RNA sequence: CCAAAACCAGCCUCUACUGAGCAAGAACGAGGUCAUGGUUUUGGCGGAAAUGGGGUGCCCCCACCCGUCUUGAAACACGGACCAAG
RNA sequence: AGUAGCUGGUUCACAUCGAAGUUUCCCUCAGGAUAGCUGGUGCUUGAAAAAGUAUUGUGCGGUAAAGCUUUAAAUGUGCAACUUGCCAAAGCAAGGUAUUAAGGCACCAAGUGGGCCUUCUUCGGUAAGCGGAGCAGGCGAUGCGGAAUGAACCGCUUAGGGAUAUGUGGCGUCAAAACUUAUGGGCUCACGAACAAUGGAUGACGCUCAAGCCCAAUUAGUGCCCAUUAUUCCUUUGGUAAGGGCGAGAAAGUGUAGCCCUUCCGAUGUAGAUGUGGCGUGGAGGUAAGGACGAAGCUGAUGGCGUGAGCCUCAGAUGGACCAGCCUCUAGUGCAGAUCU
């Protein structure tokens, strides 16, 4: 009775991340095809187009544990960034974006592309779960976890670390910090920030390459 | 090698220029209920009741009227503690708190980007 | 390669195992760590811990702490209602200054000859937590009570004596020796 | 497939006759191998554990199990392909004679039958 | 010699324990006298009407 | 190698406030590695000219820019960097490239050898293409001339990777490694 | 027992926008691999073979005498020839 | 057996955590006591009184700069999110109907109380590898990888291993890697490559269209190498972690040869604390067993087991008569070091 009624959840799960990600893939190539006709309304309108800010960072730990000051240390710990190549999605408030001003030497970051946000979702994403770091593997792994009628999806997940969401925080903090490996083909300098050709602090965009060598 | 109560206050409890004198009225007609939160500023032309030093510019609660003194509970770091201390203080060097009056006016109340279609345009260049 | 920091602080000590050699014990807490696990109820839950604590922490309840506890909870329960078993996971003492008592339905480790003979002249039941399992495998309406350990002589001695908020007790075999004038005294009380 | 085959030797006790081989932890600020320098002597460690389904578990692929007299065969009678009985070293040739003609007819394994 | 290395550290290690809470140690007690008196007369009037309430409560859950 | 450095123009603007309704845009022209030192670069002029900043501002195009063609010009480069040894040198050094983009990352070469001067130092203050004539300086000037014939003497002609050696016979080719 | 090949799984590696470029997305195809999992197959070896251990030598590599007090020991600081019993 | 705040020594393993060289006091300054740091034991309950962090709001400040002893930073710092007095009186007063994260409390107790270096800030000193402080980080107590070498520099911090990928550093040889890569730019002829006297030191050689310097690069106008690091895999151990289960096995279990399986996180460590169906010794109460077909002891390219202390077996062409196991009890109980006897 129940055995089967497990299959009555399991076929409705996937009818809905079915239906979900069909709204998020919609709602991924509406969105930039009309943040793609106002850029282009600009120009013929010889006139500039103020993309909207980024609304989420996905912060790295980029220096190992030795030698961090108590400050640094403390705000390294509250981003969860408790090891060398680990990986937050943090949404940038001006009071988190003063936390990541206080420890950029520590991180490398930047705005993640959808793409980089699947990526560390799918293959990296781990959720807490009754404290045991679990591997995404079951969109039923999920559920369970976010007892939230809003996130059942991985695509759910990877729509509110992306979108900047509404459980933003609800969600990335339900992940255990990523795990990411060292980036292949190396760092540059982990002591100079980006700008200086080096490694640590924002990269803006370019955070999807450097991170993507590491996913 | 010489730390009497007053150590190293040629600064702290000066008067700031041209801002001499003691308390007036408004001073005088602030009122302390227990429990009010206030600033342990010491004002040095009133020396009875004056707050140590540490308690400059505290805040705490008072947790204490007399006739002339409001008693107020402020925290102090001692070592891996913050003990909680009771300085007197005569009401001359308690400033009442607006530590809360956001937080007042929140109970109070709780009772992207786009095209720049900007024109002038100079060029940034050295 | 891991900040730990603040990590080792938040560890818990707690027992896991009983440290009491008795065979009854360990029958007790074979019952309550299955009956615990097995069921849903939280009453299973505190019998179990408590039955592995020491017995400095499982200290002994006044029969007349009971009596007062107990009718204080039972006569405000509805007519028809009878009152709740009071589990005890420690000794359960016979009290001189309450001689008489109502029919109590105590369950104990262990009672005072002078307890159970008290709980059984107001005809009571003394029944143990082999059949409370029984009768309340769940801890439906028992209520569970704990023996004081604040009075324990033990406790009177914890801080200092000369410290000025406290009145510890100081440790003297000779209680005339550490007396002392009135003038030369710690302050008695002192605000926190 | 052992984690180490080597002993644990004593650091130095190649140096010295009298020491025994036999392992004892290094203690002085100044011991290279407690300081774990790299070309050094290793220490034991919960590390080194042996697989635990593979451990105690003798390369005929038995447990052993000591064995003193015919009674103790059949205490290995139903777990003969688990135990295997090594008789004990001072039980006499005589009754040792009496252990195998009887380990032989219980199939239970021995060790040095 | 009086250096304080490593005192914070040492100091933060059970972190500054933060002070107690406004609710617990409240003690009155070289308050300003007069406010304390009166104060007492209010809290014994509220002792007997606390306990003559609760006398209610049993009378009225006789029914 | 192609040009170490991108051309950038990057556009923005101190964000529009009650103290400031209708923000000048600034455009500024940039020679960068990638777009985000080229943002940073133009709100390093931003604060240092404008006194608007990073955290006040908005850049509305980090976009970079097309190069002119591919035929080989002639580019005046104009360059102020600084030094202890030097604390401002203005300095219109000429190039001879096929780009802007070229011309000065050339120039940040040049300077970086001539002055131990590093990127951040060097601010480029424009790039004209040159006609043929106005190039003052007398270097490339060698280059102008449509009838220029040179010899690539005593090269070093290294192998393609694929068929390079250790060892050779004297006087064959044949591998010995 | 030694090998080798295969299969499956795992795993890994190897358009869009823009004005030719990117801050840009997948796909096809193929490879690698058991110090990955499961599926055998096929050969080689079989008084000896085989795996393991042990011993001795070498090779390449790593490697400052220990105990000690000390901020700091390889110290040109102290104690230290060997072993047994204590 | 005088006493010694001093010197020297203080004997098994493993696992779990792990300091301090500072506060006050002391005829105290080579020592105590005290508090802190640490361990153990808990207790109590589970975003309680969480925070070496911001934001926002509200205080505080008088150092740098300025200024000619005054305005004023940044880094900081606090805080917040009916009955009974007074009044003239019944109204006032008082008591009553962003991110992250398990919070607090108690008890007992150790070591420690010579610190050192460095960062930045300073003070004293002509200067110092100098005396003194503030801050933080380190070494001490800690390797590992790198700087040729180095206690504290750099990177990274550490269970036993493998793959992968890196960090600092490199890629002519030494030396892994540019089999001396670039289809990059300049510069350079004589030296050149972070922190006066034994002959000789870019580490050595050597290098010179560099194997040098500045710059940029990565196969080229169409990279690679090396960690105790990261990731992943296997195994161990710990968790007072999360679950499921109850041909041979399936034990209701802290701990063993772990009741079984599953998943997760941790693992360094001096002083020190603690654990251990942890090791081992002489003896005792028990149990069980062994021995002239050879006990103990001793010998051992005797292997086997255990992370280990160790146990076991084999063989003695050793011995000659005692004795291992297991639970409980006990102690004159474990030795390379005492200028030890
Ligand atoms: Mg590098
Ligand atoms: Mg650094
Ligand atoms: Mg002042
Ligand atoms: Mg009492
Ligand atoms: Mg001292
Ligand atoms: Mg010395
Ligand atoms: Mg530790
Ligand atoms: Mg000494
Ligand atoms: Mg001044
Ligand atoms: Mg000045
Ligand atoms: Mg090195
Ligand atoms: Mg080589
Ligand atoms: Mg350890
Ligand atoms: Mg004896
Ligand atoms: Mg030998
Ligand atoms: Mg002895």
């Amino acid at each position: 009775k129940a055995i089967a009624a497990n299959k009555a959840a399991r076929v409705a799960l996937k009818k809905a991340a079915y239906a979900r990600g069909l709204r998020y893939s919609r709602e991924y190539r509406s969105a930039e095809k009309k943040l793609v006709h106002l850029r282009r309304q600009a120009k013929s309108c010889g006139n500039y187009y103020l993309e909207a800010k980024p609304k989420v960072a996905v912060v790295t730990r980029i220096r190992g544990i030795a030698k961090v000051a108590p400050k640094q240390r403390k705000i390294l710990q509250l981003l969860r960034l408790r090891q060398i190549f680990n990986t937050v999605f943090v949404r940038l408030n001006k009071p988190m974006e003063n936390m990541l001003r206080a420890v950029e030497p520590y991180i490398a970051y930047g705005y993640p592309s959808l793409r980089t946000v699947r990526m560390m979702v799918y293959k990296r994403g781990h959720l807490k779960i009754n404290g045991q770091r679990v591997k995404i593997v079951n969109n039923q792994m999920i559920e369970s976890k976010y007892n939230n009628e809003n996130i059942v999806c991985a695509e759910d997940i990877v729509n509110q670390i992306y979108t900047g969401g509404k459980h933003f925080r609800e969600v990335t903090n339900g992940l255990w910090p990523f795990k990411l490996s060292p980036p292949a083909g190396g760092m540059r300098q982990k002591r100079r920030h980006f700008v200086e050709g080096g490694d640590y602090g924002n990269r803006d965009a370019l955070i999807n390459r450097f991170l993507a060598r590491m996913i | 090698h010489s730390h009497g109560y007053k150590c190293g206050t040629r600064h702290l409890f000066a008067k700031k220029f041209r801002k001499h004198g003691v308390p007036s009225v408004s001073t005088i007609l602030t009122n302390f209920k227990v429990g009010d939160y206030v600033d342990v500023v010491a004002d040095s032309a009133v020396r009875a009741g004056m707050p140590h030093k540490y308690y400059h510019g505290r805040t705490g609660i008072v947790w204490n009227v007399t006739p002339r003194g409001v008693g107020v509970i402020v925290n102090k770091p001692v070592r891996n503690r913050t003990v909680r201390k009771r300085i007197c203080v005569r009401f001359e060097h308690v400033r009442k708190s607006r530590c809360q009056e956001a937080f007042k006016q929140k109970q109070k109340d709780f009772l992207n980007g786009g095209i720049v279609r900007a024109k002038r345009v100079e060029v940034l260049a050295r | 390669g891991v900040d730990l920091t603040g990590v080792q602080k938040k560890k818990r000590v707690v027992r896991h195992h009983t440290y009491s050699t008795n065979p009854y014990i360990k029958l007790l807490i074979k019952l309550y760590k299955f009956l615990a696990q097995r069921t849903n109820s939280a009453f299973n839950k505190l019998v179990h811990q408590r039955l592995l604590k020491s017995r400095s922490n499982r200290a002994p309840i006044s029969l007349s702490r009971i009596a007062v506890c107990m009718k204080r909870k039972s006569v405000w329960l509805e007519k028809g209602k009878k009152a709740p078993i009071a589990v005890i996971v420690g000794d359960v003492l016979d009290d001189v200054r309450m001689a008489r008592i109502p029919a109590l339905r105590v369950c104990a480790l262990r009672f005072s000859k002078s307890a159970r003979e008290r709980i059984t002249g107001a005809g009571g039941e003394c029944l143990t937590f082999d059949q409370l399992a029984m009768v309340a495998p769940t801890g439906k309406n028992t209520f569970l009570l704990r023996g004081r350990k604040s009075g324990r002589e033990s406790v009177k001695h914890f801080g200092a004596a000369g410290v000025p908020g406290s009145h510890a007790k100081p440790f003297t075999s000779n209680r005339g020796k550490e007396r002392q004038r009135s003038s030369a005294r710690r302050r008695a009380f002192r605000h926190k | 497939v052992k984690k180490r085959t080597k002993r644990f030797t004593r650091h130095k006790c190649e140096l010295f006759p009298q020491l025994s081989s036999s392992w004892r932890k290094p203690r002085g600020e100044d011991s290279p191998v407690r300081r774990r320098y790299k070309g050094q002597k290793a220490m034991p460690n919960k590390g080194y554990g042996s697989d635990r389904k593979t451990k105690y578990i003798t390369p005929s692929g038995f447990k052993n199990f000591p064995i003193h007299n015919v009674q103790d065969l059949y205490m290995l009678l139903m777990q003969n392909r688990k135990y295997a009985g090594v008789i004990s070293h001072t039980v006499g040739a005589k009754s040792r004679k009496a252990i195998v003609r009887k380990a032989h007819e219980l199939d239970v394994r021995l060790i040095n039958g | 010699n009086h250096t304080n290395h490593n005192q914070s550290r040492k100091n933060h290690r059970n972190g500054i324990k933060r002070a107690l809470p406004m609710y617990l140690h409240n003690s009155k007690r070289g308050s300003w006298l007069p406010a304390l008196i009166n104060a007492r007369r209010v809290r014994k009037n509220n002792q007997k009407a606390a306990v003559k309430a609760r006398r209610e409560r049993l009378a009225a859950h006789k029914a | 190698v192609k040009p170490h450095l991108r051309h950038y123009c990057v556009v923005g603007r101190e964000t529009p406030s009650e103290k400031n309704p209708a923000p000048t845009v600034y455009k500024f022209e940039v020679f960068a590695p990638n777009f985000v030192v080229a943002k940073s670069r133009f709100w390093r002029m931003m604060r240092e000219k404008n006194k608007v900043k990073s955290t006040h501002g908005d850049v509305l195009s980090c976009k970079v820019v097309k190069d002119r063609k591919l035929a080989a010009r002639n580019y005046s480069v104009d360059i102020a960097y600084y030094s202890q040894r030097c604390g401002y040198t203005h300095m219109v050094k000429e190039f001879r490239d096929v780009s802007k983009a070229g011309a000065v990352s050339q120039a940040y070469h040049d300077l970086a050898s001539r002055h131990r001067a590093r990127y951040h130092n060097i601010e480029v203050l424009g790039v004209k293409s040159i006609p043929n004539h106005q190039v003052k300086r007398l270097s490339i000037s060698e280059y102008h001339a449509s009838n220029l014939s040179f010899p690539l003497l005593h090269r070093r002609v290294k192998a393609p990777r694929k068929d390079r050696v250790v060892f050779v016979k004297k006087n064959t080719k044949r591998a010995v490694v």
